[PDB]
């Protein structure tokens, strides 16, 4: 239906 | 077919494990390792973490209904443990 830009996190 | 791997990482002096994470219930995608920093802890443990690995258990905790931020919290919290070791069960092809 819809998809925002996905977050990526450095750990 | 897919298989599971138990990965145990100790963070470096800056509290970092050396990998990037995408995913979470709010991201409509599983937890996926999107990058490995070369020669970091995640890259030099045995067995090593791989880009593309899907994380399914974090220090014994099932993460299937947790958000990206909640998962990040779980990973950082591993650094406060008695040994401060991150134990991931991942799924790989
Ligand atoms: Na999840």
């Amino acid at each position: 239906e819809r998809l925002q830009r996905r977050r990526e996190t450095q750990v | 077919d897919s298989y599971l791997v138990l990965i145990r990482i100790t963070p470096d002096e800056d509290g970092k494990f050396g990998f990037n994470l995408k995913g979470g219930v709010d991201q409509k995608m599983p937890l996926v390792v999107s990058r490995i920093n070369p020669e970091s802890p995640a890259d030099t443990c045995i067995p090593k973490l791989n880009e593309g690995d899907q994380i399914v258990l974090i220090n014994g905790r099932d993460i299937s209904e947790h958000t990206h931020d909640q998962v990040v919290m779980f990973i950082k919290a591993s650094r406060e443990s008695h040994s401060r070791e991150l134990a991931l069960v991942i799924r790989r092809r």
